[PDB]
RNA sequence: GAAAAGUACCCCGGGAGGGGAGUGAAAGAGUACCUGAAACCGUGUGCCUACAAUCCGUCAGAGCCUCCUUUUCCUCUCCGGAGGAGGGUGGUGAUGGCGUGCCUUUUGAAGAAUGAGCCUGCGAGUCAGGGACAUGUCGCAAGGUUAACCCGUGUGGGGUA
RNA sequence: GGGAUGAGCUGUGGGUAGGGGUGAAAGGCCAAUCAAACUCCGUGAUAGCUGGUUCUCCCCGAAAUGCAUUUAGGUGCAGC
RNA sequence: CGCGGCACAUCCACCUUGUGGUGGGUGUGGGUAGGGGAGCGUCCCUCAUUCAGCGAAGCCACCGGGUGACCGGUGGUGGAGGGUGGGGGAGUGAGAAUGCAGGCAUGAGUAGCGACAAGGCAAGUGAGAACCUUGCCCGCCGAAAGACCAAGGGUUCCUGG
């Protein structure tokens, strides 16, 4: 682990962990998306 | 070792005035019927057309 | 506006106060009109008129003097006709 | 007193201290004597400083009708202009500031025997 | 800037930038633009400074420079102040004496204890309540005063619980 | 310099979550943070502690003692 | 002690004989924590009055004034709001918090300019060439410093500028 950094990008794992269809499965995630529409974020 | 105090206006100016360019001597050149001025170490090349006067 | 394209107008304030000219073009969303002969501009090439504010001209009533202008329902078409004050014509 | 001409050079991308090193050679000298001191000075600011003495000598001859053989650099100085700010990354996540300095250069040549 | 009338044309320059012209009431408003402070950075000029130990000031004090004025003289005399003598401002300060920064915190700090590179702007006893105690002051007075509420364009009039 | 056919190394996809995980066990590691992560809220947490608190003049002018104190660098009351 | 200015307490005289004023004695006037008294400057509102495109504010300089905070005059700059008096209300005064934001110094023309493959010349291009182009030479990698994918990146690719 010499030289290895924290962020290793992978676009399929950004979507399966943080994406829209995971947020919309639990009540905690619907309250996050409803609170980012309410603040006015362009990305949810 | 960092500086302990900022220098006063007198102490920074005395050092800074000794940063100055040494000018060079200029002698006279007539090539192609034109009076120019070159430094003396370039006098042979000025007489041979090797110096561009811009 | 109450000032139209074909109308002749009298300048009542400004540098060209007193000049009679006619409107060349009207700019309603700025309240400005172009009158021929007024505030000539020495523009550098590559003199014509500049627009003045509409509150500096008055419409001339075809009997000499300028006027504030009023309206009148013509009773036979149902559209208001722009009539003059101070002896009431057109 | 004497008939003169002014040329200014604004927003020259030369540091003002580096400009002042090369105008100390030519202060008070005549214009013919100053253009060839600045021709053979090895410093880079001697390029822009020479062109403003040259454009001051041109405005005296053209716009003033003055004799080119009688012109002298009467007044020269270098002010400063606006400074752009930059960032140089350093060790262990430090960031230092780099400054791009500019100069305003004024030349007043005057005609005198 | 009232209006873009945002600098035609000529010159120097590869450009950038400028100078002359021209516009405008004003470019001492030129798309880096209203007013344009201080720190900070130059150029010019007056005085001082290269045998002296300086919390950088203060009091004593010579000279030099500058600009105004008193007495005869250049008396061209209305002139001009022309030069000097006397006084007076303004600048500077050879030289002598005296002289241990500011804040905070301490028995006691110039302290080698703390905080402060500099300038500009901002940054700390306020407000509520028929509260409580004490007072200044005003109205009524053996009485004083209403609360919610009601009526009015309001700061006015009612309202005894 | 050690291991280098193994209790090996590695890729891809997956699983375990905060008094919880995971640990050939060092209180190691859990996004450069770990004797209880991060973020938002309670919230302007609280601090007998340290610091800061901004114009002027006039008149007067202390104390660092007693007693009590989970008290001794705090406070109440007396003294001034 | 002498001569002159100010302030406070007290006493003695009076003018509506303390709401006070004037005059004359004597006394007093270092001051931190802290207590009491009286004022200056900024801003907003109300009433009254007075300035201002024949130049308000703000700013800069010089000359003056007051016991202090501070004030006034005159001029320059500037372009639209101020001054005085009776009242009312304060986001009402900074030099310190390793305060916050912006601008700028000091260090200083100082350290550094990212591997130990290594560049040179001729010609060109252009205002400008150690670094760009072309040619030759020299050098370095060669289980990569060559050629391909994958993840990731996203127009960086090509042509003309
Ligand atoms: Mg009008
Ligand atoms: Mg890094
Ligand atoms: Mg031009
Ligand atoms: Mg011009
Ligand atoms: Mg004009
Ligand atoms: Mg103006
Ligand atoms: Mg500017
Ligand atoms: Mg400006
Ligand atoms: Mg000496
Ligand atoms: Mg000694
Ligand atoms: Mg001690
Ligand atoms: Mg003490
Ligand atoms: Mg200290
Ligand atoms: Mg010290
Ligand atoms: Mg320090
Ligand atoms: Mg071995
Ligand atoms: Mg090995
Ligand atoms: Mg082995
Ligand atoms: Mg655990
Ligand atoms: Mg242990
Ligand atoms: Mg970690
Ligand atoms: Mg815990
Ligand atoms: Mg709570
Ligand atoms: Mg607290
Ligand atoms: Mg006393
Ligand atoms: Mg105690
Ligand atoms: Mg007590
Ligand atoms: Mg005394
Ligand atoms: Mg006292
Ligand atoms: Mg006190
Ligand atoms: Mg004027
Ligand atoms: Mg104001
Ligand atoms: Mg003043
Ligand atoms: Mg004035
Ligand atoms: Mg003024
Ligand atoms: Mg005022
Ligand atoms: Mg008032
Ligand atoms: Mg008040
Ligand atoms: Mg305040
Ligand atoms: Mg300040
Ligand atoms: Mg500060
Ligand atoms: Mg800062
Ligand atoms: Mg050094
Ligand atoms: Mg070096
Ligand atoms: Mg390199
Ligand atoms: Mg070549
Ligand atoms: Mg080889
Ligand atoms: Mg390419
Ligand atoms: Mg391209």
């Amino acid at each position: 682990t010499k030289g290895k950094r924290t962020f290793q990008p992978n676009n399929r794992r950004r979507a399966r962990v943080h994406g829209f269809r995971l947020r919309m499965r639990t009540r905690a995630g619907r309250s996050i998306v409803s609170s980012r529409r309410r603040k006015g974020r362009r990305t949810l | 070792a960092v500086p302990k105090r900022r220098k006063s206006r007198s102490n920074t100016r005395s050092r800074r005035s000794q940063w100055k360019a040494a000018k060079t001597e200029l002698v006279g050149v007539t090539v192609a019927g034109h009076a120019h001025k070159v430094p003396r170490r370039l006098l042979k090349a000025a007489r041979l057309g090797l110096i561009d006067f811009d | 506006m109450k000032v139209h394209k074909g109308d002749t107008v009298l300048v009542i304030s400004g540098k060209d106060k007193g000049a009679k000219g006619k409107v060349l073009q009207a700019y309603p969303d700025r309240n400005r009109v172009l009158v021929e002969g007024v505030n000539r501009i020495k523009k550098h090439t590559a003199t014509q008129e500049a627009p003045i504010h509409v509150s500096n001209v008055m419409v001339v009533d075809s009997d000499g003097k300028p006027t504030r202008i009023g309206y009148r329902v013509d009773e036979e078409t149902g559209k208001r006709v722009r009539i003059s004050k101070r002896n009431g014509k057109d | 007193e004497y008939p003169s001409a002014v040329a200014k050079a604004r927003f020259v991308r030369v540091s003002p201290r580096k400009a002042r090193r090369v105008i100390d050679l030519v202060r008070g000298r005549s214009v013919s004597d100053a253009l060839d001191i600045l021709r053979w000075a090895p410093q880079a600011a001697s390029g822009p400083v020479a062109k403003v003495i040259a454009s001051a000598a041109a405005n005296a001859q053209n716009n003033g009708g003055l004799d080119p053989a009688t012109l002298v650099v009467a007044t020269v100085y270098a002010d400063q202009g606006p400074t752009a700010k930059r960032i140089r990354p350093r060790a262990q996540g430090r960031a230092f500031r780099i400054r791009r300095r500019t100069s305003h250069i004024t030349v007043v040549v005057e005609s005198r025997p």
